[PDB]
């Protein structure tokens, strides 16, 4: 490890294991049907996904 | 008691004798120990041990199981003269994986834990089905002669034998891998059965003593001849040769002249008794340079396992025929069976191989059970069946209890 600016891991220490957010960035579905118009199978599928 | 001498295995196979501290905890020794094995390999001119990515160094038994890092060498069952192995074990830490929608999740996981059917197995199943098929055909053909001992049985069976054998011949010459050889071996194994009854079915008149001699004769010759040129499946072929040869002698005697079955049965029992004593000697005579030892050792083991098994079959068939609940001194053969069972039960402990020791042990139990069943079905009575049931259930229970308690 180096302190010279470009090394982003300096001063960082591992404490254990757990949850973290992936590097993916999700875009919202265009033309989403209203709550009364949603089909049941595809509704929970896209929600739990 | 302060130290113990043991052999330590290192990379690619060098064994080194070392005198270790008997009470320090093993984790204290693995670091300097790695240095020492590396130093000796360097002087010997070999390549040292090295790590790969993420992992750790451990000291393990020859079976690979690691020793508890905090316990003392005396605390573990390690004695002077034993050996250990120094080893690199990689890091198992990795991300967890989740699929939520259940239909896909079932398919994904279920496809990794089990094996799907494939064309290689399909062919072996086919071979197994045809073998089962022909043994059924010979059975019905062989049953008809008891009512009508005409030429039909031999004529019909002979062509089947030739056809099955002709196919096995082409398969044996074309086989390239053990998968192919198993298919061919199953095909060949099945060819012996039709030819045997085909030959035995040739001599006319009511079936009996004269017809039997040909069957056991050709059976003995065919089993031996197949082994000679094939050199595989030693156990099954050898067992057939023994029962075939011994039965042929008994059949010949009965055909020529025999005062009683008890005489032949007693003679066979005596022949098997001497054979049980000679068994390891027969196996020994019948069986880059290092390879010669490995081949000979398992070949001997193969011949011996079949030999002990075949003799077992003969004595159980003979003993169950010798004892009888109505003939003469009913108790005499019953106690003789007991003495015979005791010899096999005691002698079975002298064998180290699991299947040889287990097969011998089981042979004694079945003899006892079969005689009890014989004395229960015949000379039937409520007390008799009641008594045998009590004996038959307690007999094995006592044997298990002696080992479990």
């Amino acid at each position: 490890r180096k302190p010279d600016g470009k090394d982003l891991n300096f001063g960082v220490v591992r404490v254990g294991v757990g949850m973290t957010r992936p590097e993916v960035t999700w875009g919202e579905p265009q033309n989403m049907p209203t709550d009364i118009e949603l089909e049941p199978v595809t509704g929970k599928a896209l929600q739990e996904f | 008691p302060q130290a113990v001498v043991v052999g330590v295995m290192a990379g690619e196979g060098v064994q080194i004798g070392v005198l270790l501290d008997a009470n320090a905890p093993v984790s204290v020794m693995t670091d300097p120990l790695l240095k020492v094995v590396n130093s000796r390999l360097r002087e010997l001119g070999e390549a040292p041990l090295e790590a790969t990515g993420r992992g750790r160094w451990a000291l393990c038994l020859v079976d690979g199981a690691p020793l508890r890092a905090t316990q003392s060498l005396t605390e573990q069952d390690v004695y002077d003269g034993d050996r250990l192995w120094i080893r690199f074990i990689a890091d198992t830490e990795r991300r967890s994986q989740v699929i939520e929608h259940i239909s896909t999740a079932v398919a994904s996981d279920l496809s990794k834990r089990f094996a799907r059917i494939d064309p290689i197995v399909a062919v072996q199943v086919g071979a197994s089905m045809v073998a089962t098929g022909v043994v059924l055909a010979t059975g019905v053909l062989g049953w008809w002669r008891w009512h009508h001992n005409t030429w039909l049985t031999t004529i019909y069976t002979a062509v089947i034998g030739v056809l099955v054998l002709a196919v096995a011949m082409l398969l044996l010459m074309r086989a390239k891998t053990d998968a192919d050889r198993r298919v061919a071996d199953i095909m060949l194994m099945s060819a012996i059965m039709p030819v045997t009854v085909a030959a035995a079915a040739a001599p006319p008149g009511p079936v009996g003593s004269p017809q039997a001699v040909l069957g056991f004769g050709v059976l003995t010759v065919a089993a031996a001849l197949a082994l000679r040129f094939t050199g595989r499946r030693l156990g099954i072929y050898t067992t057939i040769v023994i029962i075939g040869a011994l039965t042929m002698l008994a059949a010949l005697a009965r055909m020529v002249a025999a005062t009683s079955a008890v005489t032949l049965l007693s003679s066979l029992l005596l022949i098997c008794v001497v054979a049980y004593h000679a068994a390891p000697a027969l196996s020994r005579r019948l069986a880059s340079s290092v390879r010669d030892v490995l081949l000979q050792a398992e070949r001997a083991r193969s011949f011996l396992s079949g030999l002990l098994t075949g003799l077992g079959v003969m004595v159980v068939v003979c003993m169950t025929s010798l004892c009888d609940p109505h003939t003469g001194q009913r108790w005499l053969p019953l106690i003789l069976a007991g003495f015979t069972s005791g010899f096999l039960l005691l002698r079975g402990r002298s064998y180290v191989d699991r299947w040889q020791s287990i097969t011998l042990a089981g042979t004694a139990v079945i003899i006892a059970a079969a005689v009890c069943v014989r004395y229960a079905l015949e000379l039937s009575s409520p007390l008799a069946v009641s008594i045998v049931a009590a004996i038959l259930v307690l007999l094995p229970a006592a044997g298990m209890a002696a080992a479990a308690h």
